[PDB]
């Protein structure tokens, strides 16, 4: 009855797998390099298995099986690049872009840094970023097309309103987007 | 020396496009034609691609220990190994809804990249310089296996090429 | 007959004055702090006077007079903030902004650094920047509105064409724009 | 403490606007009403503004040696010195083509900034704390002289306020 929820690699170098809560539930894995028990049931939290950089290799297929005292209850097969989901960008900040002193509107520039565990500088990962923003009283977020840089303008914000901005990342052409960064609040001066 | 940034930018555009085409074509195919039990059997059985004679590092530390010329040379042999075999994905790519997927278009891309890698090795002038490119063997599992190997090999090339770019070009990755 | 061409302060801390080419031509100045001869006829080149940071103060008026062996041939009065004209930004670079692999067009982001002699970090100067760009075969340049940041996107460039970009600066609300930076060439990958 | 960035941003918006209005109004006036010989005579004669009792540093090193509270206190006394005298620029500003120039609008701006500087000195808690603001005396040279002094004093305030902002707020000027 217990089933796998998901597997994820944050930086293309390590990975972890998670399952929903008879007898204790075990995890077994096989990779071309047969079945071995999970090497670490604690690091990624409860009902999880953690695979450090010594067990993680790109391009080769992995298969995992969840087992109970009566047999196999779930199975999954994947490659590391299919499960990459990067940590979010950090250190979000904004500053005014336009030079006017009397507008009812203003343009800003928002900037961030890549997640610290990603190896961008030596070419192991290449990221794209998707920024979202909205007025703080709104329920829906406006979504921008993805970009390659760690900064971008947001145009025509009303100086009378407060805004909030969030960003997430993904490895180019593979895996999925990861979680959103912490929100950045935008309060523009006005007179 | 003439700046290398323009050539690296053009070689990377074609590598990324090959990688994207391989990933999207594998995913579509798997989602349409392969039930989950046939997937597990396929992935549990030891994907030894026809390119396994070419030694390919598969983790960050081992890959970055290689020299620029070794990583370009391995990329060169992977691309050349697919020049003939790519015609066996003709029906796969024609039935595909992926924009730009046809064996002719893919063949053209590989040939274009092989010449660009050769110019780049000329500008930056061991078994790997001794060996040659890999050769492929003799229906739906045959297509799935092929697509699996193409995804893998294009993945390697895009990664190896990016690493050489970041180390050879001025402020390419972190300016 | 010799006449003043111009006076300029590059960073609001020093300044120099220049004149067009009887007997030797002299420069005399007066500031509330009467007439004294130019303190340095060499540092700013031929037919010039250079005033280091010990002679330069904001808010007070300066008057200068060019004199020959027969009398006064030219006069000018100014305050330092009226003659501020910043050095150009340096270290121009660009990178791709959009994430597409098949467009006929591309967006870029251009970035630079402020001139090294300007004190932005402790608040003595505040700069605005005006960026220009054009296709390399064109005679006219397209001109963007001025911005406060040291980076900005340039949108919808044809990947088939080569472009070139230049930037200049000014102190907010005073003096004039200075000279353009060196040109940055933009050649986009294409297939 | 509650972050100061919002208050500094709002105080700087009003200081810059006062500075811009003073600079543009002086320039227009000088260009329209003052021939070059009257300009030289005026600028050659020792602009001792009614605010000269307030000690104002005028070069980068001397200004940056001052503490945050000294620079805010000098800014406060300059702004307060113009609360009454600004009504003597009524006809200047009404004849002006500068958008927003009127003594009422300028009076409003000064009062708004004086209260913001006072809140900022409260948050960041010598003769300069002992003295008071300056007082002004008793037609076209009288207006030119006044405009000259307003430009000067607003210039000082915008600069002194920016310096305190850069030192007090996180990554305000060079992030």
């Amino acid at each position: 009855e217990p089933k796998f929820t998901k597997c994820r690699s944050p930086e293309r170098e390590t990975f972890s797998c998670h399952w929903t809560d008879e007898g204790p539930i075990q995890l077994f894995y096989t990779r071309r390099n047969e079945w071995k028990e999970c090497p670490d049931y604690v690091s990624a939290g409860e009902n999880s298995c953690y695979f450090n950089s010594s067990f993680t290799s790109i391009a080769i297929p992995y298969c995992i099986k969840l087992t109970s005292n009566g047999g196999t209850v779930d199975e999954k097969c994947f490659s590391v690049d299919e499960i990459v989901q990067p940590d979010p960008p950090i250190a979000l900040n904004w500053t005014l872009l336009n030079v006017s002193l009397t507008g009812i509107h203003a343009d800003i520039q928002v900037r961030w840094e890549a997640p610290r565990n990603a190896d961008i500088q030596k070419g192991w990962m290449v990221l794209e970023y998707e920024l979202q923003y909205k007025e703080v009283n709104e329920t829906k977020w406006k979504m921008m097309d993805p970009i390659l840089t760690t900064s971008v303008p947001v145009y025509s914000l009303k100086v009378d309103k407060e805004y909030e901005v969030r960003v997430r990342s993904k490895q180019r052409n593979s895996g999925n987007y990861g979680e959103f960064s912490e929100v950045l609040y935008v309060t523009l001066p006005q007179m | 020396t003439i700046p290398l940034s323009r050539l690296f930018d053009n070689a990377m555009l074609r590598a990324h496009r090959l990688h994207q085409l391989a990933f999207d074509t594998y995913q579509e195919f798997e989602e349409a034609y392969i039930p989950k039990e046939q997937k597990y059997s396929f992935l549990q059985n030891p994907s030894l691609c026809f390119s396994e004679s070419i030694p390919t590092p598969s983790n960050r530390e081992e890959t970055q220990q290689k020299s620029n010329l070794e990583l370009l040379r391995i990329s060169l042999l992977l691309i050349q190994s697919w020049l003939e075999p790519v015609q066996f994905l003709r029906s796969v790519f024609a039935n595909s809804l992926v924009y730009g997927a046809s064996d002719s278009n893919v063949y053209d891309l590989l040939k274009d990249l092989e010449e660009r890698i050769q110019t780049l090795m000329g500008r930056l002038t061991g078994q790997i310089f001794k060996q040659t490119y890999s050769k492929f063997d003799t229906a739906l599992l045959k297509n799935y296996g092929l697509l699996y190997c193409f995804r893998r090999d294009m993945t390697y090339v895009a990664t190896y090429l990016r690493i050489v770019q970041c180390r050879s070009v001025e402020g390419s990755c972190g300016f």
